[PDB]
């Protein structure tokens, strides 16, 4: 398992507060491929939150995460960092990190069909949103 | 969203076949991705770009898509063949979205 | 000079010394024969002549023609990548050409069977137009050159051209050509052919990316000794206009005096990747950016040379502003956006405005008391004295040469595709096979092979960076196939365009 | 006389954009469709190898001369507009105040093919006897024509593609051009302004241009 | 050796033949900046957030002379001689001086200063003659010699830009380090001196045309369209050619035509004049490269205005000088001095008109004919015109881009556009380290004497006349 996704920044937070995820790649070339950010609520299937491009240029969001959520990456730091606000109960999941497993560079473009196919996981911190 | 079957069932050494229908948006105009995952584990990909798979997965999963549905069959059934599977494909419509199947556990019986 | 002697070798390598590179690429061909022998007139109304945009007129002929301009013919993808990496400039000094290893194949079909046997006394005509005075068909990036791989053997072309045309009609100034009325010299299965042919002298292709940016040349650390209006009023209200002027100096940038400007720009439409972010309606052609001769709109494509898009942004493309490659096994029409490779022309931004943007802003009122200063976007701006623009990249696949028409005058002759311009490019290499018997004939077809031999001359790099450049890399992770070589079928495919834009230089 | 590039007194036989093979294909592929079909949020990205059938989206490298517009006027008086418009609609340029025609101009094809009557209101010389330059319009753009067009915006969902048209376009890299063609009853050679800076001597009513002439 | 000159004092102007051979000499003293050290910077260090105005480059230690400006080698009396007998001038030679090279180390106690000589301290002195640095030279930057021979000025610290994202610096981005390129060492009895070849220039055109673009004619066989109409009414439509002659001037043929146009707004001095809101930014004419807007400053030599008017300028279209002691920011009108391009008007179009009128349409009987204003206009075949004028306070030369193409090199600021320009010269003091610990440590020496230096500059161009 040469690739390795980690992730940090997850805890019980009440509703209306903010807080931010990241992730620490390993093993690959970071700025080459588009990471996104999946949750999978306790006892529901896997939900696809938000997604970003490899230059960091272009991000994706699920409609339900849409404006309180923001997806950045720090391709020097090879990081990937979800920042999460106005939290409610709705949130409490397990956010996994994702790669994308297409590999493009500058020469070509992002192309958002194709760059968003997950390869390798990561193995998810849980987050809870309670009273 | 797409669609799959709650739960899906099988006898060891036979096969098992998991579909996932969906709209001409992501199904029919994007390639399809199929993850195994087992409970209290991050998912494994299995099949990717419709009917091929990545290395470390055995000969037996196999996918297709044909129209709007896509099926993953399974052969040579095991007791470790025993999971969720999720069936995953970009979706054009409503902004852009990777979106995720609601999920199958298959049961292996006996 | 003999049957069972062998009129050439085998030449393929690239032997680098000096300031000079050598390629020699060898191939194997197929020559049928072409329209039965026969010479004849093609136009739009054997096709059904839909559009007015689309009429042609011309002829199809009996003869074929070697076609080498793409790069990937005389270069590896090592041998490229030892040249982009290494090299701020470099052009095609001289060609040597051989055909040789002739080879007829007479039909033989019996009966339904169909037996090949060998035809010694067949003859295969061959002929250079050094002259240039057949229609020059080289530099249109047309299909049917070399190979990449060495060891694919490739049919020959079908050499037919156009003239002037008036709907599907000809005219009574267009031109017919029977290159019959050529000498030619004839080829039997021992007697090979060749020449060399010596290319003018044509500058550096610039195989470099700017370090600096037009509008930052400037040294940020001194106040300039110009002098800016800053201020047009004291404060809000009635009667307050003032004259006041400030040092232009490093804490605004925009607006210290300059030199020097970016390129020409013609705009283009900018098309998303995510097809959402499009508009849900038909604009390919539309949307369009185009230009019109005689009467007819012909699309801009590639155009000038501008930047695909602003740093920073990834998804986005001009709709006809870039060189698209399809990938092998890529079909014909309406294929999808994996099978193509869009390219690049994003290192060129520094110096040249983006494709996709206006140039900037004019004046197009007199700022008075009754009326307020208003500006409008420039969407086209032609040469103004004191501009600078690059030249759009070469790749792998893409053109190596044009032929620079011949006119009464012409401005920055480098062809909008790429490569090197030239009013005497290599001359066209014009081959049939000798009709053998009149309407019938014998089915019969020839075979070889070919040498080409390019020497290029290389512009090293001096450059004092002090930190390490970026470089062309195979990237290093597991994968079913090496990026650039076979699959288990034996296809040779290309994964992706390479740029020859690496190392930087100061602007 | 000082060195002078030979005058063209030939006309071409072929047009800057038919110039390909017509029997074989580019390599080069061109967005042929943005969306699937009929019906909302019906997007897509398409190629289309460009081709025989389809040759006004080819790959081009080199495009026709520059273009200043002159209005058309017909031979038909009827068909001509009933004001006065030899100067209000004229076009010219403007120096120190004083507006001057553009009388030639830049040299254009003075009608397209098949549209004998009509020319250039100022484009052409008059000796009547109205000359019109037919063969430059294989690399010249026709005198009453826009040069093309270019994209005046940004498309998205929201707002449809755009475009503008092009009256005057300047030189550009790539381009190429003929001159004005000499004539009998013509003038043979100018006086090169002594200037800084100019671009192309050659004299706008036709012949050679010289820094010393006679 | 010590006590011994290194050079002289040569300032004068002899003027021999076709040729003017100027010599200045001034005083420098050079500090020592950014604490011999190097310092990235961007917008983000100096704050503002401001998109256009984004810069990523480094600071260096290093000084650089700068001669640029023509009151350098011209007094007001020799450039008096040059303008009114000459018809053009263009360099041709140049020779270069650093001499009398006196070094000073600053001894503090409290408040008092002592400022002693160190005879062993040297200062390192280099020109790029390959172009291998970033060209600061051609900025119009201040730090140049004096126009006043008695003056002691100081020299500038040197500084360049690269790429950038923002305040951030993108991968293809460079960083150059001067310390890497081979140079002198001077201490005070050493002397540098190079010489340069001013590639092949035309003669700056010093005159202002008798004649007019249009008017070249003397007072034709050509005829033109006179009247569309043969009256008042319907259905009147006709054609009529009249031969052009001097009773109309204006629709004659003409063999060239003036040269390019960028519209600029104009201003009037008068400010009831003008319009009562802030317009110099957002009503200015400009040019964008890469998402950023640049102010098109100066931008084509056009005229400054139309003959007879005195009280108006173009917004960005010209070089404004300040007067001696004007402030740095948000200063009147009388205290600065701003140029005209009034002489180049016979040639060129005016800087706040539009260029000309185009037909937009086709008439017809249901359409009349429509023109639209060319607010800006490219290089036409048949065009000549005018480059901007030089002045006493302007630059002279500038060093062309490398790049694929260029066309009409001569930069827009006036002067001479060169691809090999003169070289830049850079200087520094070497740092003399204080005292070091007595136990190892293998961390850079952060303590240095405080140290400037003082000398003498001479440069010599030979100037060729028309």
């Amino acid at each position: 398992s040469e690739v390795q996704l980690l992730e940090s920044g997850g805890g019980l937070v009440q509703p209306g507060k903010s807080l931010r995820l990241s992730c620490a790649a390993s093993g690959f070339s970071f700025s080459n491929y588009a990471m996104s950010w999946v949750r999978q609520a306790p006892g529901k299937g896997l939900e696809w939150v938000s997604g970003i491009s490899g230059s960091g240029g272009s991000t994706n969001y699920a409609e339900s995460v849409r404006g309180r959520f923001t997806i950045s990456r720090d391709n020097s730091k090879n990081t990937l960092y979800l920042e999460m606000n106005s939290l409610r109960v709705e949130d409490t999941a397990v956010y996994y990190c994702a790669k994308g497993m297409s590999y493009y560079d500058r020469s070509g473009y992002f192309w958002a069909k194709y760059h968003y196919g997950m390869d390798v996981w990561g193995q998810g911190i849980t987050v809870t949103v309670s009273s | 969203v797409l669609t799959q079957p709650p739960s899906a069932s099988g006898t060891p050494g036979q096969r098992v076949t998991i579909s996932c229908s969906g709209s001409s948006s992501n199904i029919g105009s994007n390639y399809v991705y199929w993850y195994q995952q087992i409970p209290g584990t991050a998912p494994k990909l299995l099949i990717y770009s419709n009917n091929q798979r990545p290395s470390g997965v055995p000969d037996r999963f196999s996918g297709s898509k044909s129209g709007t549905s896509a099926s993953l069959a399974i052969s040579g059934l095991r007791s470790e063949d025993e999971a969720d599977y999720y069936c995953a494909a970009w979706d054009d419509s409503l902004s852009g979205n990777w979106v995720f199947g609601g999920g199958t556990k298959l049961t292996v019986l006996g | 000079d003999g049957v069972g002697s062998s009129s050439g070798n085998w030449h393929c390598d690239s032997q680098w010394l000096g300031d000079r590179v050598i390629t020699t690429s060898t191939r194997t061909w197929a020559l049928p024969t072409y329209n039965n022998h026969l010479y004849k007139q093609i136009s739009n109304s054997t096709s059904g002549g839909s559009s007015n945009d689309n009429a042609y007129f011309g002829y199809s002929t009996p003869w074929g023609y070697f076609d080498f301009n793409r790069f990937h013919c005389h270069f590896s993808p090592r041998d490229w990548q030892r040249l982009i990496n290494n090299n701020w400039g470099f052009r095609p000094k001289r060609l040597n050409f051989k055909l040789f290893n002739i080879q007829v194949k007479e039909v033989t079909d019996n009966n339904g069977v169909k037996t090949i046997a060998n035809n010694l006394t067949s003859t295969v005509q061959v002929f250079t137009d050094s002259d240039y005075q057949l229609p020059y068909v080289l530099g249109s990036a047309h299909e049917g050159c070399l190979p990449p791989f060495p060891a694919d053997v490739f049919m020959i072309p079908q050499y037919g051209y156009l003239t002037l045309n008036d709907g599907s009609q000809a005219v009574g100034r267009s031109s017919f050509y029977c290159l019959e009325y050529f000498p030619s010299q004839m080829l039997r299965t021992g007697n090979n052919f060749q020449f060399s042919y010596e290319f003018e002298n044509v500058p550096f292709h610039s195989s470099y990316a700017h370090s600096q940016s037009l509008d930052r040349l400037m040294n940020p650390l001194i106040d300039q000794y110009l002098y800016y209006l800053s201020k047009t009023i004291n404060g809000s209200g009635q009667n307050q206009q003032t004259l006041k002027f400030s040092v232009a100096g490093p804490s605004n940038m925009a607006v210290q005096g300059r030199n020097y400007i970016p390129g020409p720009s013609y705009r283009q439409q900018r098309v998303s990747t995510t097809v959402t972010q499009n508009n849900n309606s038909e604009f390919a052609w539309p949307g369009a950016s185009s230009w019109a001769l005689n009467g007819r709109n012909s699309l801009m494509n590639p155009g000038p040379a501008m930047a695909s898009h602003k740093e920073g942004e990834d998804r986005f493309f001009p709709l006809s502003g870039s060189l698209i490659f399809g990938k092998q096994g890529t079909g014909r029409d309406n294929v999808d956006a994996d099978k193509v490779m869009i390219t690049n022309e994003e290192e060129i931004k520094t110096t040249n405005p983006v494709a996709t943007e206006s140039y900037g802003q004019v004046a197009t009122n007199h700022q008075s008391a009754q009326a307020q200063a208003q500006t409008g976007w420039v969407q086209n701006q032609g040469i103004l004295p004191g501009m600078v623009w690059q030249d759009r990249d070469v790749y792998l696949q893409g053109p190596i040469w044009a032929k620079i028409p011949h006119t009464d005058g012409n401005f920055h002759p480098s062809p909008l595709m790429g490569g090197f311009g030239m009013k005497h490019p290599p001359p066209q290499i014009l081959i049939k096979n000798t009709p053998v018997p009149l309407n019938s004939f014998i089915t019969q077809y020839s075979t070889g092979q070919v040498s080409v031999e390019i020497e290029w001359e290389l512009q090293k790099e001096n450059s004092k960076r002090w930190n390490p450049e970026i470089q062309y890399t195979s990237n290093y992770y597991k994968s079913n196939n090496v990026e650039f070589a076979v699959n288990t079928e034996g296809v040779y495919s290309e994964p992706r365009p390479i740029g020859t834009r690496y190392l930087t230089r100061n602007l």
